[PDB]
RNA sequence: GGCCGCAAGGUUAAAACUCAAAUGAAUUGACGGGGGCCCGCACAAGCGGUGGAGCAUGUGGUUUAAUUCGAUGCAACGCGAAGAACCUUACCUGGUCUUGACAUCCACGGAAGUUUUCAGAGAUGAGAAUGUGCCUUCGGGAACCGUGAGACAGGUGCUGCAUGGCUGUCGUCAGCUCGUGUUGUGAAAUGUUGGGUUAAGUCCCGCAACGAGCGCAACCCUUAUCCUUUGUUGCCAGCGGUCCGGCCGGGAACUCAAAGGAGACUGCCAGUGAUAAACUGGAGGAAGGUGGGGAUGACGUCAAGUCAUCAUGGCCCUUACGACCAGGGCUACACACGUGCUACAAUGGCGCAUACAAAGAGAAGCGACCUCGCGAGAGCAAGCGGACCUCAUAAAGUGCGUCGUAGUCCGGAUUGGAGUCUGCAACUCGACUCCAUGAAGUCGGAAUCGCUAGUAAUCGUGGAUCAGAAUGCCACGGUGAAUACGU
C-alpha cells in the first residue's frame, strides 16, 4: 500500500487534496473487494460513491494499464479542502492513489 | 507630523552643587532608576577629581566637561539615490547633553573596581584633554568635517525656493515690490 | 471575550457590595420592627449579633 | 465590528438588574443555579401566553417571580386559579416557598422582546413575511418612542447561505449612555436552521428606573444640629 | 458537555457522603502523624483506598449549567463566557461592565 | 495572383479556421516605484529590552499501542483548553454492557434506604443480615428501586461554505447614510467638496444645494485640588496613664472611609484672524483647553474564527461516532520555530545591621503569640469572615565588612543522597526544603521590538483558576530616566 496528495508549496495557493489506502493481494480467484473507514459520516455524502467510482475509473489505469483482480482495497484516511474539493475531486484523486501505490509495490 | 511640538522636561537642582546640570549629570549616570546610587557615585568621582585637578570639586568639572563638549554634529539626509550624514551645529544645551553622555559612556568601558573610580579616571583624562570621551568628541567633529562639502538636497532644497539673493531654500518665491 | 480564541482583547466586569455598621448598639421595639422589614427584603442582608 | 448591549452597560447607573436578591460567595452560585432553573422550568408554561419578560426576587426567605404580560387575564385565569398553578410550578423547582407577581405590558408592540417574538412567530410559521418588520416598526412609532431599529437573520427567504435584512424609523443613538433605553436579541428554530432577531428602541432623553447618584445631602445635613462626635 | 461526564461528577458528589465526608477524619491518625504499629499499613489504610473515585482530587465541581470543564468560575459555578453573556441581560444581581 | 523599384522594400489585398465577444465613452470602487497636503514612538532625537548561552512554555517536526486538537503572516503558536500523576479526556491496550452512565411515555415485581462477606485489576457478580416509610377512602395512589417492549435516550461525532448568537481585526480610524430639490439618458454627482481651524464630515464661514439621522463627543466609572455631614472594624491636635499599640480615660483639629457638593467654558485679559471659529501669549486656578485615565468600536470587510461556551439545520452510528472499570497516553525524542524566564555580575553577589507600600483571599477556611525541627512543615493556639487578622522588617534602597575580573567571593543548567506536602496515588510525570556535586555563559550575526514621564527602564507584592501544583494571565504598589532638531 501507500498514500497520495496533490499539495504544492511554491505558489501562494496550496492546492491540497489527499488520501491513504490499504491495497493488499488476496487468495487466487477471490476477485475484487471494497472497504471504507472514513465514510461513516465524514467521507459519506456522495463522496463514498465517488471513491468507489474512483476505483471503477482506476480499472482503466495501472502499470500494464487495465483491470484489478484478486485484491481488497480499503479507504483508511484522507483530507479534502472545502472550497476546492468535491466528490469528483476525490473521484479523480482515488485512481491516482491506486495507480501510484500499484507502481510503488510493483504489479 | 507633530502639529504641536514638545522637548526636554524640567529637572530640580542638585542638593550639593545647587545646579540643574549636575542633577542631569546624575540622571545620565543613573541605571535601573537608582538615583541614590548615582548621586553617591557622582559626588565620590568629583571628590576624587578635586584631589587630582584644582583644589575643589567644581573648578575642574567644567574643564573636563568643556574638553568633551561638542559644537558640531551630523544629520541624516537623503540626496538622490543615497543617504548622507551632513554637518549641523549642536543646540546650546544639547552641547552639555552630549558632553555628559560621552563622559559616562567612556567611563563604563574602563572596568575599574567601581563606577566612581572609572568616572574619576575618565574625568581626570578629560581634564588632561586626552580621555576616551575627548576622542569621542573629536571623532564626531571629524565626521562633520568629512561632510563639509554639502547640506541641502541638490535641486529641490538648494534651488527651488528663491528668497534673499544668497539663499534659495524653504521660503516662498520673492519678486519685486512697490 | 470570544467563545473561541483571543490574544490582546479580554473583557472586564465588576460587582460592588456596600457594607455599613448603622451606628445602632441597643435593640428597641420600633428598631426591631424596622430590622424585621430589612430582613424581609431581598436586595439587602442584616446581621444583629454583638459577637 | 462588534458592539456592547445598550441596556447592559446601563446596569446600576440607569437600569435595574433582571434579578434582585442578595446571597454572598458561599451561596451566590447556588442562588444563581435556581435563577437559571426557574428561567427554563416556568417559561415553558409562559411560552403559550402573552408574557414578554420575567424578573426574580427572594423576599421573606421565598422566591418571588414577577411576570410582564400584555393580557394578564391569560396567566391569572378564572378567579385567579391559573396563577396559583404557575406558583405551584415554581414551588416544584424551588428549594424555598414560591410567589407570583403580575405586571402589565402597556402598548404591547412598544416592548423590544414582545415585538421581536411577534415577528419571530411569523417567520417560524413560514408566512409571506415581506411586510411584517415594517409594520412592527411603524406600530411602535405610533405607540411611542423617538426611534426603533429591527434586524432579522438566518437563511432569510429559505436560502442556501446567510441572508439578513433590517428596518429603522426615528432617531437611534448608540454611544449615548444617559437616559432610558429598551433592547432585545432573541432566536428560534425552523426546519432549515436557527433564525435570529434584534430590536433597539430609543425612548428619548427620559430618566431610567434609577439615577446614578442620590439627591443632595447638604439641604438636610445642616450645621445647626447638636452632636457628640462619637465615643459615647 | 457530554451527559456521561456530568453524570460521573454528580454521582461522585453523592457517593462522597458515605466515604470521604466521614473517612477524612481518619487518614491523619491511621497513617500520617498519630499511627500505631497496627496502623499505617494496608490493613487500616484501605479505608482510604477502597472509595478511590470519591476523593476531592477528582471532585472539582466543574460548571453547574453548561457542564464545561477547565473554563468556569467557582464564585458563580458558571462558564467564563456564559458569565459574560449574563452581564449583558443583568441576570446576576449587582454584576455589570467595569471601567477605570 | 497582379503591379512599382536596381533592390531591400512598397502596393493592391484574401480564405479556411476560430472566439463570444472585440471596441468608443463616461461614472462608481480600488490601485501607483504621477502631483499637492495632514498625521501616527511611523522615522528620527533617545533609552532600554530582544537574536548567542541554559531553562519556562505553546505550535510545527520526528516517534509511538496512543502521543485529542482547532488555529497557522496580518486573521496561529503562555491563544480557546488560566493552572492534564488521577479526575478532566479527546487517544491506546485489556476487561465489559446494550433501551443503556444520562432521559420520557407505559406495564409488571419490590418502599426509598441501611448493614455485611467473598471472587476479581476493578468494572462486575453472587451470598447474608436489615428497614417497611409517604398520601389515603386503607380500596388504592405517589416517591424511589428493579425488570421489560415499541419508541427512544446517548454521541468532546462530522459539517463554521447551512445558520443563529458571540468574537478577532482594520481601529477610537473619522467616517457612514437617508429624504427632498437641482444636475447627468446613466454609473452617479451636489450635500459629504471649498476657506479658516481641529484630535475629528471638530468648530466656524460660505456656494443649487438644502433638510435630517448614526458615528467623532458628552453622559457614566476612575484619578486628585477644594467645600460639607459623619465617626467603628477608622483617626489623634491640644489634655492624661502607659518605660511607649490610640491600648485605654479623653478628643474631632486631622488622616481615612464614602455620601453629597464645587471646578475648565478660550471663560477672562493681550495679540493674531474673515471683530468668525480657533490659535498663541499671560494672569487667575489645585489643574488649561473633553486637567489625566477608562468604558465606549458607527457604516463596512477578510466568500475572517467559533460543532471545543451556548444554540440549531443537514448528515451519520446506536451490531454504536453510546457507556462502565484497571492500567497506559496526553509529558515519548540527536530536529526547528513563536512567545516567556534567568544568568554572564561590582550603580553586583554574600553575611550582619536597617527604612518607606498597595492590593487580595479566607465557615471541614485564613491565622499571629507560643512549641518542635537545619528546614519544607508540623503541633499548639489568640483573632476573624475583614477598616478588627496573616502573608510582612515587601524588595530594590540605606549603613558596615568583603571580593578585582580569577568562568570568580559570579552563574548554579546537570546530577547523587535525604527530609517535608496534597491526594486513592507523586514510577513514567507534581510542588517545597536540606546537604553535596557541577555545565554553558565573559552581554551574543544576518538583525529587531516597546516606550514621550510617574511613561519606559527597574524592584517587590497579591489573586483568579486551585486536592496539590506557574518564569503564563489579571490587578497592585516601590524606585524612576534619556531624548524629541528635523518631517
Amino acid at each position: 500500500k501507500a498514500e497520495y496528495t496533490i499539495h504544492i508549496e511554491v505558489p501562494p495557493n496550496p492546492f491540497w487534496a489527499s488520501v491513504g489506502l490499504s491495497i493488499e493481494p488476496l487468495p487466487i480467484g477471490s476477485g475484487v473487494q471494497y472497504e471504507s473507514r472514513v465514510s461513516l459520516g465524514y467521507l459519506n455524502q456522495s463522496f463514498q460513491n465517488a471513491v468507489m467510482e474512483g476505483v471503477l475509473y482506476g480499472c482503466e489505469q495501472g502499470l500494464y494499464g487495465w483491470k484489478v483482480t484478486d485484491c481488497k482495497i480499503c479507504f483508511e484516511y484522507g483530507l479534502y479542502y472545502s472550497p476546492v474539493s468535491t466528490p469528483a475531486d476525490f473521484r479523480l484523486l482515488s485512481p491516482i492513489v491506486l495507480e501510484q501505490a500499484l507502481k510503488k509495490a510493483g504489479t | 507630523p507633530r502639529r504641536r511640538v514638545i522637548g526636554q522636561r524640567k529637572i530640580l537642582p542638585d542638593p550639593k552643587f545647587g545646579s540643574e546640570l549636575l542633577a542631569k549629570f546624575v540622571n545620565i549616570l543613573m541605571v535601573d532608576g537608582k538615583k541614590s546610587t548615582a548621586e553617591s557615585i557622582v559626588y565620590s568621582a568629583l571628590e576624587t577629581l578635586a584631589q587630582r585637578s584644582g583644589k575643589s570639586e567644581l573648578e575642574a568639572f567644567e574643564v573636563a566637561l568643556e574638553n568633551v563638549r561638542p559644537t558640531v554634529e551630523v544629520k541624516s539626509r537623503r540626496v538622490g539615490g543615497s543617504t548622507y550624514q551632513v554637518p549641523v551645529e549642536v543646540r546650546p544645551v544639547r552641547r552639555n547633553a552630549l558632553a555628559m553622555r560621552w563622559i559616562v559612556e567612556a567611563a563604563r568601558k574602563r572596568g575599574d573596581k567601581s563606577m566612581a573610580l572609572r568616572l574619576a579616571n575618565e574625568l581626570s583624562d578629560a581634564a588632561e584633554n586626552k580621555g576616551t570621551a575627548v576622542k569621542k568628541r573629536e571623532d564626531v567633529h571629524r565626521m562633520a568635517e568629512a561632510n563639509k562639502a554639502f547640506a541641502h538636497y541638490r535641486w529641490l532644497s538648494l534651488r527651488s525656493f528663491s528668497h534673499q539673493a544668497g539663499a534659495s531654500s524653504k521660503q516662498p518665491a520673492l519678486g519685486y515690490l512697490n | 471575550i470570544s467563545p473561541h480564541v483571543n490574544k490582546d482583547a479580554r473583557d472586564q466586569y465588576e460587582i460592588r457590595t456596600h457594607l455599613r455598621l448603622v451606628d445602632i448598639v441597643e435593640p428597641t421595639e420600633k428598631t426591631v420592627d424596622a430590622l424585621m422589614r430589612l430582613d424581609l427584603a431581598a436586595g439587602v442582608d442584616v446581621q444583629i449579633s454583638l459577637g | 465590528g462588534q458592539k456592547v448591549h445598550p441596556n447592559g452597560i446601563r446596569l446600576g447607573i440607569v437600569k435595574p438588574w433582571n434579578s434582585t436578591w442578595f446571597a454572598n460567595t458561599k451561596e451566590f452560585a447556588d442562588n444563581l443555579d435556581s435563577d437559571f432553573k426557574v428561567r427554563q422550568y416556568l417559561t415553558k408554561e409562559l411560552a403559550k401566553a402573552s408574557v414578554s419578560r420575567i424578573v426574580i426576587e427572594r423576599p421573606a426567605k421565598s422566591i418571588r417571580v414577577t411576570i410582564h404580560t400584555a393580557r394578564p387575564g391569560i396567566v391569572i385565569g378564572k378567579k385567579g386559579e391559573d396563577v396559583e398553578k404557575l406558583r405551584k410550578v415554581v414551588a416544584d423547582i424551588a428549594g424555598v416557598p414560591a410567589q407570583i407577581n403580575i405586571a402589565e405590558v402597556r402598548k404591547p408592540e412598544l416592548d423590544a422582546k414582545l415585538v421581536a417574538d411577534s415577528i419571530t412567530s411569523q417567520l417560524e410559521r413560514r408566512v409571506m413575511f415581506r411586510r411584517a418588520m415594517k409594520r412592527a416598526v411603524q406600530n411602535a412609532m405610533r405607540l411611542g418612542a423617538k426611534g426603533i431599529k429591527v434586524e432579522v437573520s438566518g437563511r432569510l427567504g429559505g436560502a442556501e447561505i446567510a441572508r439578513t435584512e433590517w428596518y429603522r424609523e426615528g432617531r437611534v443613538p448608540l454611544h449615548t449612555l444617559r437616559a432610558d433605553i429598551d433592547y432585545n436579541t432573541s432566536e428560534a428554530h425552523t426546519t432549515y436552521g436557527v433564525i435570529g432577531v434584534k430590536v433597539w428602541i430609543f425612548k428619548g432623553e427620559i430618566l431610567g428606573g434609577m439615577a446614578a447618584v442620590e439627591q443632595p445631602e447638604k439641604p438636610a445635613a445642616q450645621p445647626k444640629k447638636q452632636q457628640r462626635k462619637g465615643r459615647k | 458537555a457530554k451527559q456521561s461526564m456530568k453524570a460521573r461528577e454528580v454521582k461522585r458528589v453523592a457517593l462522597a457522603d458515605k466515604y470521604f465526608a466521614k473517612r477524612a477524619e481518619l487518614k491523619a491518625i491511621i497513617s500520617d502523624v498519630n499511627a500505631s504499629d497496627e496502623d499505617r499499613w494496608n490493613a487500616v489504610l484501605k479505608l482510604q483506598t477502597l472509595p478511590r473515585d470519591s476523593s476531592p482530587s477528582r471532585q472539582r465541581n466543574r460548571c453547574r449549567q453548561t457542564g464545561r470543564p477547565h473554563g468556569f468560575l467557582r464564585k458563580f459555578g458558571l462558564s467564563r463566557i456564559k458569565v459574560r453573556e449574563a452581564a449583558m441581560r443583568g441576570e446576576i444581581p449587582g454584576l455589570k461592565k467595569a471601567s477605570w
